[PDB]
RNA sequence: AAGGGAUAACCGCUGAAAGCAUCUAAGCGGGAAGCCCGCCCCAAGAUGAGGCCUCCCACGGCGUCAAGCCGGUAAGGACCC
RNA sequence: UGGCACCUCGAUGUCGGCUCGUCGCAUCCUGGGGCUGAAGAAGGUCCCAAGGGUUGGGCUGUUCGCCCAUUAAAGCGGCACGCGAGCUGGGUUCAGAACGUCGUGAGACAGUUCGGUCUCUAUCCGCCACGGGCGCAGGAGGCUUGAGGGGGGCUCUUCCU
């Protein structure tokens, strides 16, 4: 699941490290890893999700 | 001489030159050159 | 303290300096030359004289600086016929004499060493005893000289050697 | 059981460019590229790393006293036989050894890696007999 | 670099002017040539020769079929004799001549499953002093435990001989023209019989 | 072996750092029965399975279709002596 | 040569020799070079270099060691003090017997001597050679390049200069 989120991730200019940051301190613990069905399956709504983790770094 | 491990200035007009890495030293007369190694 | 290069060229008989944009071609009133520079450390071709310049002070800038200004500063007057380089040969019986270009010589042998030269270097023969390495650059004048100097070895207790001046410092006879 | 089939189609064509590119440096995205890496599709049993031929296998870059000091290792079975190949004879001659090396360290050693490395071509051109369409990415 | 088909045909000894010379006669005769290499189709650039004549029914044709030069099939395998260059119709002997150095490469007698002993020139153990079974055995083939298993090529018994064997730097020592034969300075490879390629030995 | 290249020890040329000097920090050389070339055979099971010449080739029936459903047969190969 | 006693007491055969090799250099020679108290030759020492060689004998079971004749040299070591599912049994580590010594004696001695069973069939890895099947994306007959691997990689004497 880290290989498959942080493959998905990496080319909207963001890796894991960078991505998860977001997460845990915006509030929006929704992935948990266990999404990775939407990096997989959907992406037009895990972009937006992107679009939410990017602006949560300060 | 000829070499040794440690370097010392016998007869003070030695000049002492490093190349390729390792120390060598040398004079006119060429009895008291040294490699170290 | 003076870093070679905070002193200008001047050089009558003014010959050419161009830019080429990593290196120095030099052309004269005799030959061109070839000068490669670091292509970090800048030397500018103004005129009248070749301006050299270095960034900061590390280990490379401050001795690349003085490398590239003076390998420019052989070439000014390697190009107008500034180096004679002597080789004054001893001996009982030795002689070189040269027929064309390859000069062969007497060192002692069973057998006179023909002496191949590469493309520019004049040997000057005008005695006996001593002869002349001439040409253009001073690295192809000195590498043929040490390749003279390949042949015999000097300073073996006696004569019958070379020293590209005459320098006999040799050593003590041993009777 | 739930739905994570990678679902592999098209393996497609990528031509990485060496000019100036240091190996090693280059030669770990040739490595995620070879495995995988750039595709969200990911399943690590399956070979999904990419068609990539690389291009201008001369002249790479190497840094330091590397060159003529970096001594490779081929060993055959007979007794004495341990032949020592600087770098600059690997450069001189045989530009490819070194690129399939580097990749061949750094792929998986198994019959998955194994196929992986026929799945990455080097041509010293540049030409390659691969002419379809080949996009260049960096 | 000049060279030919030849088959071996016997040795005797011919007589100079003081001392005799063990020559072997040699049947090189004219060698039909049936295809030439290119630098731009092979890059190896070699010349395809085939010798002793073929009656055109023991042929398969793959084999007949050949174009305009040498149309009657040759036997033997049509070796390439590596960067020579004949004309175009023959090679005959007189592109050799007497007093040149010239490689003769063969096909050495096979003695079958041959023992260590002849094979590789051992010693074995003595006949006397309480010798059990070692009369022709090699012995020791290794060490204990470290290493352990026995280093690749220990010339141990096998198929000695019925291998390519390239004999080098023999004097040519008389040409015969009618029949097309060499008189090369003996130790040919190969059996009364056996085909050759006789090229040029550098030595330079 | 004769010959070529890069070389170890060693001998150098030019040259600053260090206005001098210096085989070295940039470069260019010479330099061994040593290394790689070169000689000979093994060798495309070098699946990375190479390259060239020549001979033959659509149905003669039908699928999960050009045999990957089958019977003879072209070039050839195999059995037997 | 030791110290330790960590696998081995339902045992891993011990010294030496013959055959067969392989590797390291801290090089015995051959190949280069510096210094020398190196006039030349022959030398001494040190640095690089293991590619190739390192004899035939007498003595003792000997490794080692001492002598004869040569060579340029008769190198030091490891690989279970290499090698007994290869061999030898001369010594030691079996039973017989004797000598010197100790012990009242039975016997003992890392003191000496004679003699004394050395175990036909290769299962797997390795190695030397030769094959069958299949593959080499149509089927065959040939020719052949070479990614790679081993062999050989010696050396002395005489003469002209
Ligand atoms: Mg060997
Ligand atoms: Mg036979
Ligand atoms: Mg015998
Ligand atoms: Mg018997
Ligand atoms: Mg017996
Ligand atoms: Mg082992
Ligand atoms: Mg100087
Ligand atoms: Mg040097
Ligand atoms: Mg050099
Ligand atoms: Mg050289
Ligand atoms: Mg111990
Ligand atoms: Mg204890
Ligand atoms: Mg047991
Ligand atoms: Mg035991
Ligand atoms: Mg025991
Ligand atoms: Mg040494
Ligand atoms: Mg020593
Ligand atoms: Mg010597
Ligand atoms: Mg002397
Ligand atoms: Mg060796
Ligand atoms: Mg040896
Ligand atoms: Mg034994
Ligand atoms: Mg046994
Ligand atoms: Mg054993
Ligand atoms: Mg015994
Ligand atoms: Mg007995
Ligand atoms: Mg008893
Ligand atoms: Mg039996
Ligand atoms: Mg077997
Ligand atoms: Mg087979
Ligand atoms: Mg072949
Ligand atoms: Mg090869
Ligand atoms: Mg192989
Ligand atoms: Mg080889
Ligand atoms: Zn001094």
């Amino acid at each position: 699941w880290i290989v498959r989120i942080n493959a998905a991730c990496r080319q909207h200019g963001l890796n894991y490290s960078t991505f998860i940051h977001g997460l845990k301190k915006a509030g929006i613990e929704v992935d948990r890893k266990n999404l990775a069905d939407l990096a997989v399956r959907e992406p037009q709504v895990f972009a937006e999700l992107v679009e939410r983790a990017k602006a949560a770094q300060g | 001489m000829k070499v040794r491990a440690s370097v010392k200035r016998i007869c003070d007009k030695c000049k002492v030159i490093r190349r390729h890495g390792r120390v060598y030293v040398i004079c006119e007369n060429p009895k008291h050159k040294q490699r170290q190694g | 303290m003076s870093r070679i290069g905070r002193l200008p060229i001047p050089v009558p008989k003014g010959v050419s300096v161009e830019v080429a944009p990593g290196r120095v071609k030099v052309k004269g009133p005799k030959g061109e030359l070839e000068v490669p520079v670091s292509p970090e450390m800048r030397v500018v071709v103004e005129e009248g004289v070749v301006r050299v310049e270095r960034p900061s002070d590390e280990r490379r800038h401050k001795s690349l600086h003085g490398l590239t200004r003076t390998l420019i500063a052989n070439a000014v007057k390697g190009v107008s016929e500034g180096y004679s380089k002597e080789l004054l040969i001893k001996g009982i019986g030795y002689r070189a004499r040269l027929v064309g270009r390859a000069l062969e010589l007497t060192v002692g042998f069973s057998h006179p060493v023909v002496v191949e030269p590469p493309e520019g270097i004049t040997f000057e023969v005008p005695e006996p005893t001593r002869v002349r390495v001439s040409g253009i650059d001073k690295q192809k004048v000195g590498q043929v000289a040490a390749n003279i100097r390949a042949i015999r070895k000097p300073s073996a207790y006696h004569e019958k050697g070379i020293y590209y001046a005459g320098e006999p410092v040799r050593l003590k006879p041993g009777k | 059981m739930k739905t994570y089939v990678p679902k592999q189609v098209e393996p497609r064509w990528v031509l990485i460019d060496a000019e100036g590119k240091t190996l090693g440096r280059l030669a770990t995205k040739i490595a995620t590229l070879l495995r995988g890496k750039h595709r969200p599709d990911w399943t690590p049993n399956v070979a999904m790393g990419d068609f990539v031929v690389v291009v201008n296998a001369d002249k790479i870059r190497v840094t330091g006293k590397k060159l003529e000091q970096k001594i490779y290792t081929r060993y055959s079975g007979y007794p004495g036989g341990l032949k020592k190949i600087p770098l600059e004879k690997m450069l001189a001659t045989h530009p490819e050894r070194v690129l399939e090396h580097a990749v061949k360290g750094m792929l998986p050693k198994g019959p998955l890696g194994r196929r992986l490395f026929k799945r990455l071509k080097v041509y010293a051109g540049p030409d390659h007999p691969h002419q379809a369409q080949r996009p260049e990415k960096l | 670099m000049k060279g030919i088909l030849g088959v071996k045909v016997g040795m005797t000894r011919i007589f100079r002017d003081d001392r005799a010379v063990p020559v072997t006669v040699i049947l090189a005769g004219p060698c039909p040539v049936v295809q030439r290499r290119t630098p731009e189709k092979d890059g190896y650039t070699a010349v395809q020769l085939g010798f002793l004549p073929q009656n055109p029914k023991r042929v398969n044709r793959p084999l007949k079929g050949h174009f305009a030069k040498a149309g009657v099939e040759p036997v033997r395998i049509l070796r390439e004799i590596r960067d020579f260059n004949p004309e175009g119709d023959t090679v005959t002997v007189e592109i050799f001549k007497p007093g040149e150095r010239v490689d003769v490469t063969g096909t050495s007698k096979g003695r079958g499953f041959a023992g260590v002993m002849k094979r590789w020139n051992f010693a074995g153990g003595p006949d006397s002093h309480g010798a059990h079974k070692i009369h022709r055995h090699p012995g020791s083939i290794g060490n204990r435990k470290t290493p352990g298993r026995v280093y690749k090529g220990k010339k141990m018994a096998g198929h000695y001989g019925a291998e390519r064997v390239t004999v080098m730097n023999l004097e040519v020592v008389d040409v015969i023209p009618e029949e097309n034969l060499l008189l090369v300075k003996g130790a040919v490879p190969g059996p009364n019989g056996g085909l050759v390629i006789v090229r040029e030995t550098k030595k330079a």
